[PDB]
């Protein structure tokens, strides 16, 4: 955002990225995009009229999109024919979709310690307990 | 009425039964208090040898030669060549911190020789570049890397062969047979943040991949990568990560990430922006080498640098089980002059929720109770008597008045 | 922090609510009852005395429980009510039980249980209200009993709850009298602890309340001395003081 | 120069162009942490201090006695008390008597008060109250006089998100400064206050603060002693008995005591006179003793 | 290595009644200092070339200090100037290309920069003023009580110091790093003190305030420092009092300047137990607090023995008056059991004000023999600070 | 050299170009509270002489405190008009400063510049701020605010005595502050300025519309017998507003219509309501 | 408050602030000199749709007529802000479909875009 | 809740 400390180099950074935005009018070929992933520091001028208004929205996923995103991390992957990638979302949620990604990185490794080559269903679900660090004991109160 | 002593009542005071070698014994500690006093000073200045070398190895006939016609050469760095005929080069140069100057080489130089971006040196009057430079070997960074291998091997590693296997599979495995994990075409997890309770074995862990690595391990300080002036610490960070790459094989390990590696949050009115600009480049700089880190307490990392596209992989050291604390024990045991016998899967059971470490001083304040008492057998009533001081002694108060009602 | 609810315990063991609730007491009224044989007497104190204030109880601390029992308060004004509504609905249960005066030990016991029993159930506040009892019975006889907030009870044979409390405690003490405590004794030493205990001086008569226990005739006339000989009273203190200045 | 009496960090000069040293130099106290050594002594005197002619005594036996006549000590075997917590309720005199200790005491008075070592920048609170036990060593013996001492020493609190993190630091200097590994010589503190519970028990144990010196309101022979100090200069008429104002003004601080005497003054001024009577007084010991009242009968039956 | 630079202690002259034995020992050592400064000032005097003073010549004066960086041949190194600046100057014969190290703090030619000397012992006067010199005077047998304390504190910093044999002849390793905590006054430091006037080891000290600089790197930096100097003088103690001003519990500040505190905490959270094992370094730390230090700071492995020192109990409250009131003079009235049996909480440090006070509540009545009296009204008087404060007669 | 020093206006001390223009006629009324300040901030510096003949040091600071809108800081901002000395203008607010060690700093800031440029007159408007009765704090916020009472006490009468340096306080509750910031020493007089009875209202009126141009018909004594409680801001309301009426018919001379129409407005604060709080 | 009717210089400065709730507003903002004129802005007027959209629909080129009125009512308690994405979303629609707006059908649709996807 | 903060100073 802004704050004579050692922040007035990057405050000169930003101005100078500020002033170029401005500096050129649309009907160009110079169509700017910008990420952030924390869109509550960056000030209100970076965000104003002629800088990066129309803002987009990048969520969550939904479970549907979760069954789906760790889909197309799998592909490069020997993954069983007989895979419920949907229910794999059901247990999957809270997920950011790197995180969606770590399933199926970590689901091939599971398969690895294992000797197996296709990474069956368990194997998946293994990673969506190794990806969140949760150790999966089976509790006797359960049965 | 706390009448005030009247200089008439302060001279009997003083007078008035005072041992008659008052005044000379005090006068005698006075006397040595100044003697020492002096003593100091008279020697205090302790000669400081200024590191010259033997009188034989000496050429202080050339010596003279070399302060008279060689010069100090500026230190810099091309950052473009303008080529200006392709003749006349006319090359910018960096002076570190002096300035930018547009120079021309001295003659003794070829053209050819100084390429773009490599270490230039230059002359202090007018800047023409005398001689190329080889890259620079950070002096820190270089001391880095672990030249003595820890002497921990992976069995003094006990109660966390889940937690040390899937490390191997990440820091070992994918650099000594990088065909498992090609074959079904998985990524290897480039980097393990090893969070647990502290004294867990973090860094015990740590050691114990270092005894075995075949490859490169760096060791990052955590405070080398917080310095003073601005940017020198992203500086660092780069010229470490530089430093692996160059070699094959290479493994860094950032012990406390918590230093460098705090959640990111506006103060730009302070210097700790420098430390988390520091960080940013190092998740840039994260996302054939592999990367550790360390941290007691995890929940204090940026969201970023704990995603599953920079640290593929977390490994969670728990406080070991039964089945591993008997053998945390016997590990740290196996020199300890123990009678033969000793119940350790019995001391495993009276320290409940206890660590990797607090088993440790069990056994190092086992002993201390058997040379307390000159017995030169650590008997197993050390023990006990040990795990009430180690562990009970700091556990909880559950004392009796309040724990006869377990039975 | 544990003081939160009235039922928690603090990790030493105290229930906070109750140190907090008996410690309230002092912002409340004073109200002393002295030693003395063949009677015993209650000295409170009227806070409030504004003008525009119509007296119409004369009685606003000092409470007649049975035929022979009377019982201040310093405390909370709507647990005095409710703790004094109670305290004789328990008195004259067990004149009709046993067609026998409660005596009056027995009756502190059915209070401070009802006091009690708030500090251990949830949910409701901790009485927060110590009350002086005076009395007499078949049993022993002339008595004071001093209730806490905490339930806790106990016999006293001159006391002060509420404000200053440790100034008139201790001067209580100080002239303490055993066995020589009759009645008129008793009612000097009364105003006479007033005096410094009250910071405003002068004792003003209206600004005090006496109420004294006497065994007459079997009768136990529970008094509340009027203005009158209040005046009387706060003059004899008064002339006592001035001869105690010949010293100087 | 000879090199011996060149110690670790002096502050010699060295030549403009050849770097040789030449002189020693005064040495070097930080600019801000000077300001805080008396220069010009204050003009309270004991004389204009009425009523605590205990305390004032009380506290001789710890700034003026132990260093004007150490051999009492050595010889009695017992240690030399070092520092005073003065409080009591405000405006009784705990910074008159200090004022006082400061306009006779023939050693070096530092004085540091309130917020003075609680800087921003962290780790620069502790070098301050590092430079100020060194300035009151080499200018040994010394006072360092600390008013308000609740706002650089109150109870230490758990560290976290909020909580005084820095104004502790500076706190675990001046409580290891005063009774540390480093055992004190000739330094004494007179730190003054008004809230006595609210200082954290290492900085309230005998060591550090030996006398822990009330200052009460004054009694009736402490306001007439007050009322004739500051009535002093007064242009007084015949019949103003000091005492009937005094005997009006139960519990009356100590410096609005003054402010009778000030505003009793300040009535005739309105007036153009040079002259105080009675009524003058009585007018206004009603005017600066003044009160409020809870102005509610529902709130103050609350209480029975 | 070079060696334990220890305290310099001048023996201890023992009896203390004052008496003739006092003054002839006092006079030995004086006697022998006075011959001392004898040898060492008539060997200037009775003390009444042409190699250095070649040398002397090419370094000329003054001489810069600037960090090496890199050796790029065998007489050429680049050398980073006081500023921050490079400079790629020339190594002459005279310089040991041996010592010569990257990161060490090399002397520089002034006119022409050319490497020209090697100034180890470089360590900042902000660490080389950490060091104890001059031994403090309290001995262990000035510390009253603490026997199962001291024993603890004597098994970890002075033991394994002396006998060595037992401990690598059992398979521990010494006890190396113990939390001196209690309540206020109660003996922490004194016990702390009592190692300095015995150990033979340099003994380091800090007051967990010193090592936070302002600058971003100068907190972490000076601790490194200090443990490269620990380790560097071989056997030494570094004592850490009130280690509360810098270990607290970590926590997400939104403050950068507490962010620099744990970056330094975090720095003798790795210079205790980390990668790169120590040496012979033990830390005595102390605090009045152990209930806000951070768990790993604490954890068995750094700080192994948590010596608690309670408020003396009753028979340690009788030997510490003793050893506070030893050189007084009391009447033959001074029963002191009077004021020990009471029930107050009356700590180590209210002892020696109990003593202070009762020997000026002597010269109240120009005495300097402290009666019975003296010491009862002097504990009322000592005895603020701590009013009274508890629960009702709600207990029975 | 000794170069002449530099205190011109490092806290705002007023300069000769921001005098606050406004004269003690202006003020209306405060017959009673104007002459207490003007005998404390002001008298002392031009007749000192007085003073020091019968034997009392000039009162040193004064409280201004009253219902909000009644009037406080307009004799402060007069003062500052009609001063020889220097006034410094603070707000209570502009102690709160972050980063802690700012805040307190301020103060021991203003103190210094008020000694230096002697006499002076500094004035701490809206203290209730920073001077709220000291209540334990338990976090590292209520530390900060306590710290800047603290040191606003220490410099006021402390160690260090200043001379001729008179400090004028302005508060709306008068009871919230600190038993130690009113005992008579640092603040001495505390004024009082009570809602302008049916007497300085009328002066009230007859300062703000003696500059307005009122038809003959405004017969300014039909508004002021009104019982209503209006506070000075609301008389200067019932007038500045009155006027914007006329002004928006365009025309030049408010008449009486439109006070009836301003006064109307300016006194149904109720409104919102709820109609069960009654 | 204090800069507003303060000491310092009272100024010729604006101030325009703007609420969206004035039971909140404390009293002493709303005065003569402090700020004064609650001025109310409910949603887009009944005929101002019109306006608006005619103050915002015209700049894109759209030949084909305008029923607006069914707009209008298409569009109840619209925030305005939304009539503006309005116009600007129908160009979206424009931008797929062909180059030029030539029916109403597409505000329609626009309308609800700017109203179930604008919720 | 509020939070006053300290400050280094990156030279
Ligand atoms: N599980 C364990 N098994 C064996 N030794 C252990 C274990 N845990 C701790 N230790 C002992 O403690 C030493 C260091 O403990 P550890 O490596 O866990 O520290 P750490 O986790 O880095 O602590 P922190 O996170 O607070 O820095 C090990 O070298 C070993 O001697
Ligand atoms: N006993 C006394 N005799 C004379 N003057 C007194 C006495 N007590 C207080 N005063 C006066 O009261 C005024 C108030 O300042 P004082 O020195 O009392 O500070 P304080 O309120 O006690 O402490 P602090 O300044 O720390 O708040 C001073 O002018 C002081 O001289
Ligand atoms: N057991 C004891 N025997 C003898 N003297 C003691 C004892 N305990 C404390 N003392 C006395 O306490 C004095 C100062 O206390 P000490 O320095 O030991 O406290 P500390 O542990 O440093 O306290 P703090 O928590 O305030 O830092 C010493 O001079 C010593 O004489
Ligand atoms: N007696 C008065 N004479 C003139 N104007 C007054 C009077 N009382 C109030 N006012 C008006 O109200 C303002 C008073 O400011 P006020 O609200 O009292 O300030 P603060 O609350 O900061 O003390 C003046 O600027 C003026 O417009
Ligand atoms: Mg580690
Ligand atoms: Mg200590
Ligand atoms: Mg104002």
């Amino acid at each position: 955002k802004r704050f004579k400390a050692g922040d007035r180099e990057v405050q000169r950074t930003m101005l100078e990225l500020l002033n170029q935005l401005d500096g050129f009018q649309p009907n160009t070929q110079v169509k700017v995009i910008a990420a952030t992933n924390r869109v509550d520091i960056l000030d209100p001028a970076l965000l104003r009229s002629g800088r990066l208004d129309r803002k987009i929205e990048f969520p969550m996923p939904n479970e549907e999109a979760r069954a789906r995103i760790m889909q197309i991390h799998s592909r490069k992957m020997n993954v069983s024919p007989d895979v419920n990638y949907e229910e794999l979302a059901r247990c999957t949620d809270d997920f950011n979709g790197a995180q969606c990604k770590a399933v199926c990185v970590e689901a091939g490794m599971i398969a690895l310690r294992r000797g197996a080559t296709e990474l069956t269903h368990e194997d998946y679900m293994e990673g969506i307990l190794e990806v969140q660090a949760k150790k999966k004991a089976n509790l006797q109160y359960y049965a | 009425p706390i009448r005030a002593l009247d200089e008439g009542d302060i001279a009997l005071l003083k007078t008035y039964g005072q041992s008659t070698y008052s005044r000379q014994i005090k006068q005698v500690e006075d006397d040595i208090q100044q003697l020492l006093k002096k003593i100091n000073e008279l020697t205090g200045i302790k000669e400081s040898d200024t590191g010259l070398a033997p009188p034989a190895l000496w050429d202080l006939a050339a010596d003279k030669q070399t302060l008279q016609s060689e010069q100090p050469l500026q230190v810099a760095r091309c950052t473009k060549i303008i080529n200006a005929d392709s003749e006349d080069p006319k090359y910018i140069i960096n002076v570190k911190q002096f300035a930018k100057f547009v120079v021309d080489l001295s003659d003794q130089v070829a053209p050819t020789d100084i390429e773009e971006g490599m270490r230039v040196g230059v002359d202090r009057n007018k800047y023409q570049i005398h001689i190329p430079l080889p890259p620079k070997i950070d002096p820190t960074v270089t001391m880095m890397q672990v030249e003595e291998k820890p002497d921990v091997t992976y069995s003094d590693v006990g109660g966390c062969k889940e937690q040390i296997e899937k490390l191997r599979e990440v820091v070992e495995t994918p650099l000594l047979h990088p065909e498992r994990f090609v074959n079904l075409g998985i990524e290897p997890p480039k980097g393990v943040l090893l969070f647990g309770p502290p004294g867990t074995g973090k860094t015990l862990c740590a050691r114990a991949v270092a005894n075995r690595t075949d490859a490169c391990f760096i060791r990052v300080i955590g405070s080398e990568l917080v310095q003073k002036y601005v940017g020198e610490g992203a500086r660092m960070v780069r010229e470490l990560f530089e430093m692996a790459r160059t070699k094959k094989a290479c493994l860094i390990f950032f012990d406390e990430i918590d230093a460098i590696g705090g959640a990111r949050f506006d103060d730009g009115a302070g210097g700790d922006n420098e430390v988390q600009r520091t960080m940013l480049e190092l998740i840039n700089q994260l996302d054939n080498i592999k990367v550790l880190m360390a941290t007691n307490r995890p929940d204090t990392l940026d969201p970023a640098l704990m995603r599953p596209g920079r640290l593929d992989r977390k490994i969670e050291f728990s406080l070991p089980d039964l089945e591993g604390r008997t053998h945390i024990f016997k590990i740290h045991a196996r020199s300890m002059s123990v009678e033969r016998d000793i119940r350790f899967e019995l001391l495993a059971r009276l320290c409940p929720n206890s660590t990797g470490a607090e088993i440790r001083s069990v056994c190092t304040e086992a002993g201390m109770f058997a040379i307390r008492a000159r017995r030169k057998i650590a008997t197993e009533k050390d023990f006990l008597e040990a795990v009430n001081k180690v562990i009970k002694s700091y556990a909880k108060f559950s004392a009796t008045p309040r724990y006869m009602t377990y039975n | 922090r544990y003081d939160s609810r009235t039922t928690i315990f603090s990790p030493e063991g105290r229930l906070y609510q109750v140190e907090y609730a008996m410690e309230a007491i002092g912002h409340a009224g004073t109200c002393l009852g002295i030693l003395a044989n063949d009677g015993v007497l209650l000295a409170a104190e009227r806070r409030n005395i504004h003008k525009l204030l119509d007296e119409v109880f004369f009685s606003e601390k000092i409470y007649k429980l049975n035929e022979d029992m009377a019982c201040s308060v310093a405390g909370i004004t709507s647990d005095a009510n409710v703790l004094t509504n109670e305290l004789r609905l328990i008195a004259q249960r067990y004149l009709l039980q046993y067609q026998e005066p409660i005596p009056c030990e027995q009756l502190v016991t059915a209070l401070c249980d009802i006091k009690q029993a708030y500090t251990q159930f949830g949910g409701k506040r901790p009485f927060g209200v110590s009350l002086l009892y005076i009395g007499w019975d078949k049993h022993y006889g002339f008595q004071l009993y001093q209730s806490d907030p905490s339930g806790n009870y106990g016999g006293w044979k001159a006391t002060c709850i509420g404000n200053n409390s440790a100034a008139a405690v201790s001067m209580l003490k100080q002239d303490y009298k055993e066995g020589e405590m009759t009645l008129k004794s008793a009612l000097a030493l009364a105003i006479k602890v007033l005096n410094k205990t009250m910071d405003v001086s002068k004792l003003s008569a209206e600004k005090v309340e006496i109420a004294t226990l006497t065994r007459e005739n079997g009768k136990t006339v529970i008094r509340v001395l009027k203005q009158k000989e209040v005046e009387q009273l706060i003059k004899k203190h008064e002339e006592e003081e001035a001869k105690a200045e010949r010293e100087k | 120069i000879d090199i011996n009496d060149v110690t670790p960090n002096c502050r010699v000069a060295l030549r403009n162009d050849s770097y040789t040293l030449h002189k020693i130099l005064p040495n070097k106290v930080d600019p801000l942490v000077s300001l805080m050594m008396v220069e010009k002594v204050p003009d309270s005197t004991y004389e204009m201090i009425g009523g605590l002619d205990k305390q004032i005594k009380e506290i001789k036996e710890v700034i003026e006695l132990p260093v004007k006549h150490p051999e009492l000590f050595e010889a009695l075997g017992i240690a030399q008390p070092k520092g005073v917590l003065l409080y009591g309720p405000p405006g009784t005199g705990k910074t008159l008597l200090a004022r006082a200790v400061a306009h006779h005491t023939d050693c070096t008075f530092i004085r540091v008060s309130g917020s003075e070592l609680v800087q921003k920048f962290i780790g620069e609170g502790a070098r301050m109250v590092r430079e100020l036990f060194v300035m009151a060593r080499e200018h040994a013996p010394s006072i360092i006089f600390m008013d308000e001492i609740d706002s650089i020493g109150s109870s230490r609190l758990e560290g976290g998100s909020g909580g005084d993190s820095e104004v502790q630091r500076t706190m675990l200097e001046l409580l290891n400064q005063l009774d540390g590994f480093e055992a004190t010589k000739n330094i004494k503190v007179i730190m003054a206050t008004n809230r006595i519970d609210i200082l954290d028990s290492a900085l309230l144990r005998p060591g550090r603060i030996d006398r822990k010196i009330e200052f009460p309101p004054p009694n009736e022979e402490a306001r007439l002693d007050i009322l004739k100090i500051h009535s002093r200069k007064m242009n007084l008429t015949r019949g103003i008995n000091l005492r009937k104002i005094a005997e009006l003004m139960p519990g009356a601080s100590g410096a609005e005591v003054k402010g009778v005497c000030t505003e009793a003054g300040m009535y005739a001024l309105r007036e153009r006179r040079v002259h105080v009577t009675q009524e003058d007084f009585e007018m206004a010991v009603a005017k600066v003793m003044q009160k409020d009242s809870e102005k509610n009968m529902s709130i103050k039956k609350l209480w029975k | 290595t070079k060696g334990p630079d220890a305290a310099s202690k001048l023996p201890l002259v023992t009896p203390h009644t004052q008496c003739r034995l006092k003054l002839l020992k006092l006079e030995r050592i004086k006697d022998y200092l006075l011959m001392e400064e004898e040898f060492i000032r008539n060997q200037e005097q009775m003390k009444p070339e042409e190699e250095r003073s070649k040398v002397d010549d090419l370094r000329g004066t003054p001489m810069s200090v600037g960090t090496l960086e890199e050796i790029i041949d065998d007489n050429h190194a680049i050398v980073s100037t006081s500023v921050g600046s490079e400079h790629y100057v020339s190594i002459l014969s005279f310089v040991d290309k041996d010592l010569l190290e990257p990161g060490c703090s090399v002397l520089l030619n002034h006119k022409v920069h050319a490497v020209i000397g090697v100034l180890m012992d470089d360590t900042d006067p902000l660490v080389t003023v950490m060091k104890v010199e001059k031994a403090p005077q309290e001995t262990y047998a000035d510390i009253g009580g603490l026997d199962n304390q001291i024993q603890e504190i004597k098994e970890s910093v002075e033991l394994p110091l002396t006998h060595p044999e037992y401990y690598e002849e059992m398979g521990i390793k010494p006890p190396k790093g113990v939390i001196l905590y209690g309540p206020p006054g109660t003996g922490k430091t004194l016990l702390a003190k009592a190692v300095a006037n015995q150990t033979s080891a340099t003994f380091l000290r800090v007051v967990g305030s010193e090592l936070i600089q302002k600058y971003l790197g100068d907190g972490p930096k000076l601790v490194r420092e200090l443990f490269r100097v620990a380790e560097e003088h071989a056997p030494s103690i570094v004592f850490i009092d009130e280690i509360d001003a810098i270990g607290t519990k970590r926590y997400d500040s939104n403050s950068g300047g507490e962010r620099e505190i744990q970056r330094t905490m975090l720095e003798l959270l790795n210079q205790l137990d980390g990668f790169d094992s120590r040496g012979d370094v033990k830390v005595i730390m102390a605090t009045n607090r152990i209930e806000t230090l951070d768990p790993a700071l604490i954890r068995p492995g750094r700080i192994d023995r948590k010596i608690e020192f309670p408020l003396p109990d009753e028979k340690t409250k009788k030997r510490i008056f003793q050893i506070h009131t030893s050189r007084m003079t009391l009447a033959d009235d001074v029963t002191l059991d009077d004021l020990i049996m009471a029930k107050d909480d009356l700590s180590g440090a209210d002892i020696k004000a109990i003593c202070t006070e009762a020997g000026l509540m002597a010269l109240r009545e120009r005495r300097m023999k402290v009666t019975n009296e003296d010491f009862k009204k002097s504990k009322e008087n000592v005895l603020y600070k701590k009013q009274e404060g508890t629960p009702e007669g709600l207990y029975l | 050299d000794v170069l002449p020093p530099e205190a011109d206006s490092s806290i705002m001390m007023l300069t000769s170009d921001q005098k606050p223009d406004v004269m003690y006629a202006d003020i209306g009324g405060m017959d009673i509270q104007k002459q207490e300040v003007r005998e404390a901030v002001e008298l002392p510096l031009t007749h000192f002489e007085l003073y020091k003949q019968i034997g009392i040091d000039p009162p040193r600071g004064v409280l201004m405190y009253g219902p909000p809108g009644c009037g406080k800081t307009m004799l402060a901002k007069a003062v500052a008009h009609h001063t020889t000395a220097a006034f410094i203008r603070v707000v209570g607010s502009e102690f709160v400063q972050k980063y802690l060690g700012e805040g307190p700093r301020m103060v021991r800031d203003v103190f210094r510049l008020a000694k230096e440029n002697a006499p002076a007159i500094i004035f701490i408007d809206e203290i209730d701020a920073i001077a709220t009765k000291r209540f334990d704090a338990q976090t590292g916020a209520d530390r900060e605010v306590q710290r800047i009472l603290l040191e606003l006490l220490n410099q006021m009468d402390g160690f260090d005595q200043n001379v001729n340096v008179k400090v004028i306080m302005a508060t709306n509750r008068a009871d919230t502050l600190d038993p130690a910031l009113l005992r008579p020493g640092r603040l001495d007089r505390k004024i009082e300025f009570p809602l302008p009875d049916r007497r300085q209202k009328r002066l009230i009126f007859s300062t703000i519309t003696s500059k307005m141009n009122l038809s003959e018909e405004v017969d300014l004594e039909d508004y002021v017998a009104r019982p209503d409680k209006i506070s000075g801001a609301d008389i200067n309301s019932i007038c500045q507003e009155s006027g914007m009426l006329a002004v928006r018919e365009n025309r030049y001379i408010v008449l009486a219509k439109d006070f009836e129409k301003a006064y109307k407005t300016v006194i149904k604060k109720d409104e919102q309501e709820h109609e069960f709080y009654k | 408050l204090n800069q507003m009717d303060g000491f310092d210089t009272l100024h010729r400065v604006k101030m325009i602030m703007a609420t969206n709730r004035p039971d909140t507003l404390d009293p002493a903002l709303l005065r003569p000199g402090r700020l004064d004129r609650k001025i109310h802005i409910d949603l887009p007027n009944e005929q101002a749709r019109l306006d608006i959209l005619k103050i915002h629909a015209g700049p894109i080129t759209k030949h084909g007529e305008i029923d607006y009125e069914a707009i209008v009512k298409l569009s109840d308690g619209f925030n305005g802000a939304d009539l503006r994405n309005v116009c600007t979303e129908a160009g979206m629609f424009a931008i797929r479909a062909d180059h030029d707006f030539v029916v109403q059908e597409d505000f329609m649709k626009a309308v609800r875009k700017v109203a179930d996807s604008k919720k | 809740a509020x939070x006053x903060x300290x400050x280094x100073x990156x030279x």
